[PDB]
């Protein structure tokens, strides 16, 4: 079936089989501005799973196939190297639990 | 067949020429000493495009390998359109593009639409829409739908058995 | 080549670099649609022979039914292979894919057909027997000196039907597939196409193969250069040999 | 229709096999009984062959 | 069948009928020597035929 496959049901037909493929189809797309990473203290942050988006002012991290924005946090992202080599990196603050 | 002038040079002891199929190509005319090439006069495929006979009795004839831009066609009539698949006679060309109903070929399809008549058109590959690609823009879904699609697959066919003696020699002892 | 591999219970070999390799795989999709006329093959022009053949009408109907099934099968093969998506996506006017160059594998607007460079090389590397489907009676009558094989076939009732989708239209389908793939990733297959920057798409792909997405960003220029070099290598290879296709 | 095609194809193949019994195949007739009734055993064997 | 479903069907290739008949034989008018062959006063022996 089209879309991401959830589960199939079999049914018998004469000289054959019929599969009812239940699949997940994303429905309502929305535009967002995004960057591959963010510079916080000279060090770049990348999502461990997810993607950075912004509704114009703030920056959140959201899962790939569903708009569920989350505040940028150390447990949402991981750090690797300084924030100059990355192309398209932007400036934002990375919150930490306190 | 059709007899035409030939550039073949027969030896003095030859009277006929032949294909690789051993059918006669060229013949030395017995009265005047010239070589005539023989060709078949039946040539070119023909297709008939029809809706259901209960729907209508009209038909459009596609003469492949004839140029309609006299002709090797049963009847010209009106609505003679030169498609890429051939010469379509009896179908009205339209500038629109629909989904294929009767595939003529070479990207041309035909349908039966309104006075009812057979129309021919270039098929439509689909809706032409772009995507606003940018180096810093991402579209994310905010909702979803659960879609149940049906897929049919044959698994088996009828098991058949044949008796030679009763098919070939039905109730005949000598046979 | 014999190659023993060092093994130990406390030793592991880890990659420290990579290569982006572009390979070519060629698959037939359809063959020529063909039609046969018993009357014009078995019984060239004689009415006596056709009258005698009248009692084998069932056999000829069987033959032509099988050939028609084959032809419909070829059309279905092409349609299922290439008409995956019924949305004809077009590439954006600006080509900024984070250093990746897709000039060779995208449509060329400055050609009568919208085939890409690689598609042009491929279509030039195969010599079609027919090269068209209009062979008028006058042409076959005017080349009796030259033993043309197509005319000999067609004078015995053996015709080659044209495929339903022309090469320009299959090229349109392929161009739509390219545009969707480079502008939206895999989303356009799983419903509506969702835009994403190509660098971030490739980051997702790298995360798919089990290497963290950062290594693309710290090596984006190198990866783009490797991809461009591999594409150029494919372009050179297809323009030299003849056994590739 | 994908399964009805299978059913129809099998039925049509069997019906075609039944229909093809009306061919002479070069014999004087397509019927065993006619051949055996107008010809003796001698050349009836050739026709039945 | 008397009913044809919707679609495109191949028919027999385009036929052209012969408009007229011609006969071309060598230009000769003498009669063959029937008299010299059959009305021969003296036939030959079988061994020397
Ligand atoms: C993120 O913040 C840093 C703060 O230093 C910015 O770095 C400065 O950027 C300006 C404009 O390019 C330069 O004139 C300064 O020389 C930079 N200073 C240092 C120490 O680097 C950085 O540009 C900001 N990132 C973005 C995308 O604007
Ligand atoms: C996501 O889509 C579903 C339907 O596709 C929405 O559910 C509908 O919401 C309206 C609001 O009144 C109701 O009238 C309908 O009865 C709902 N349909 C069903 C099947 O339950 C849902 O609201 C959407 N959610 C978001 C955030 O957009
Ligand atoms: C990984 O391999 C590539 C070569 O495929 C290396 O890139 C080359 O690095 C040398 C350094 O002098 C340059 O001269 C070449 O021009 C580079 N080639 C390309 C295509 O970029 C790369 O350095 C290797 N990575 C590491 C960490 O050593
Ligand atoms: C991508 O590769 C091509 C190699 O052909 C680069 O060069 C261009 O190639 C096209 C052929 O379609 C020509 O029309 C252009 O005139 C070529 N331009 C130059 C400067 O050589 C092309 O530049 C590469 N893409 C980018 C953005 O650089
Ligand atoms: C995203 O931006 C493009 C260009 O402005 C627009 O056509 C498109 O509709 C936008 N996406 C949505 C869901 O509105
Ligand atoms: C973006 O989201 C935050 C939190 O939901 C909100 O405070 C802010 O007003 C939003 N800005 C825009 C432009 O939507
Ligand atoms: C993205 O595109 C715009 C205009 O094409 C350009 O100004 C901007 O610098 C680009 N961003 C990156 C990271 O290349
Ligand atoms: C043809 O059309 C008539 C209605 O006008 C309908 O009664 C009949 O069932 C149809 N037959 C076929 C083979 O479609
Ligand atoms: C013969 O058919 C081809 C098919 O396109 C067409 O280009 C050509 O014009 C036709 N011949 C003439 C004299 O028009
Ligand atoms: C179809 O389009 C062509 C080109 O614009 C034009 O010459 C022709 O008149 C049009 N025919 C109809 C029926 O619209
Ligand atoms: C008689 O024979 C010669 C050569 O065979 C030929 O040229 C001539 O045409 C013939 N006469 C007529 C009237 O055809
Ligand atoms: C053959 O001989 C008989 C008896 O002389 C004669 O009547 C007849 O005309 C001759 N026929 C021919 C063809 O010479």
């Amino acid at each position: 079936g089209k879309g991401y496959h959830l589960m199939s049901f079999p049914q018998s037909a004469p000289h054959g089989v019929v599969f009812l493929h239940v699949t997940y189809v994303p429905a309502q797309e929305k535009n967002f501005t995004t960057a591959p990473a963010i510079c916080h203290d000279g060090k770049a942050h990348f999502p461990r799973e997810g993607v950075f988006v912004s509704n114009g002012t703030h920056w959140f991290v959201t899962q790939r196939n569903f708009y569920e924005p989350q505040i940028i946090t150390t447990d949402n992202t991981f750090v690797s190297g300084n924030c100059d080599v990355v192309i398209g990196i932007v400036n934002n603050t990375v919150y930490d639990p306190l | 067949g059709v007899l035409t002038e030939s550039n073949k040079k027969f030896l003095p002891f030859q009277q006929f020429g032949r294909d690789i199929a051993d059918t006669t190509d060229a013949v030395r005319d017995p009265q005047t000493l010239e070589i005539l090439d023989i060709t078949p006069c039946s040539f070119g495929g023909v297709s008939v495009i029809t809706p259901g006979t209960n729907t209508s009795n009209q038909v459009a004839v596609l003469y492949q390998d004839v140029n309609c831009t006299t002709w090797r066609v049963y009847s010209t009539g009106s609505n003679v359109f030169q498609t890429r698949a051939g010469c379509l006679i009896g179908a009205e060309h339209v500038n629109n593009s629909y989904e294929c109903d009767i595939p003529i070929g070479a990207g041309i399809c035909a349908s039966y639409q309104t006075s009812q008549s057979i129309i021919a058109y270039t098929m439509s590959l689909g809706a032409e829409n772009s995507v606003a690609y940018s180096n810093n823009s991402i579209a994310i879904p905010t909702n979803f739908t659960i879609s149940v699609t049906t897929e049919i697959l044959p698994v088996s066919m009828t098991k058949t058995s044949v008796d030679c003696t009763m098919y070939i020699c039905g109730d005949s002892t000598e046979c | 080549a014999e190659n023993s591999v060092a093994y130990s219970n406390n030793s592991i070999a880890i990659p420290t670099n990579f290569t982006i390799s572009v390979t070519t795989e060629i698959l037939p999709v359809s063959m020529t649609k063909t039609s046969v006329d018993c009357t014009m093959y078995i019984c060239g022009d004689s009415t006596e022979c056709s009258n005698l053949l009248l009692q084998y009408g069932s056999f000829c109907t069987q033959l032509n039914r099988a050939l028609t099934g084959i032809a419909v099968e070829q059309d279905k093969n092409t349609q299922e292979v290439f008409a995956q998506v019924k949305q004809i996506y077009k590439t954006p006017p600006i080509k900024d894919f984070g250093g990746f160059n897709f000039s060779q594998i995208l449509p060329d607007p400055s050609k009568p057909s919208k085939r890409s460079f690689i598609e042009d090389l491929l279509f030039n590397k195969v010599t079609l027997a027919d090269a068209g489907f209009i062979k008028q009676y006058g042409d076959c009558l005017g080349d009796i000196a030259a033993r043309d094989l197509i005319c000999a076939q067609k004078f015995n009732g053996l015709t080659v039907l044209p495929p339903l989708l022309t090469d320009e239209m299959i090229a349109q389908y392929t161009s739509a597939l390219l545009a969707g793939t480079i502008t939206s990733g895999w989303t356009f297959g799983a419903g509506a196409a969702l835009q994403i920057p190509f660098a971030m798409q490739m980051a997702y792909r790298f995360n798919g193969i089990g290497v963290t997405q950062n290594v693309l960003y710290e090596n984006q220029k190198l990866i783009a250069n490797q991809f461009n070099s591999a594409i150029g290598k494919i372009q050179d290879s297809l323009s030299s040999t003849a056994s590739a296709l | 229709g994908k399964l009805q095609d299978v059913v129809n194809q099998n039925a049509q193949a069997l019906n075609t096999l039944v229909k093809q019994l009306s061919s002479n195949f070069g014999a004087i007739s397509s019927v065993l009984n006619d051949i055996l009734s107008r010809l003796d055993k001698c050349e009836a064997e050739v026709q039945i062959d | 069948s008397f009913t044809v479903e919707k679609g495109i069907y191949q028919t027999s290739n385009f036929r052209v009928q012969p408009t007229e008949s011609i006969v071309r034989f060598p230009n000769i008018t003498n009669l063959c020597p029937f008299g010299e062959v059959f009305n021969a006063t003296r036939f030959a022996s079988v061994y020397a035929w």
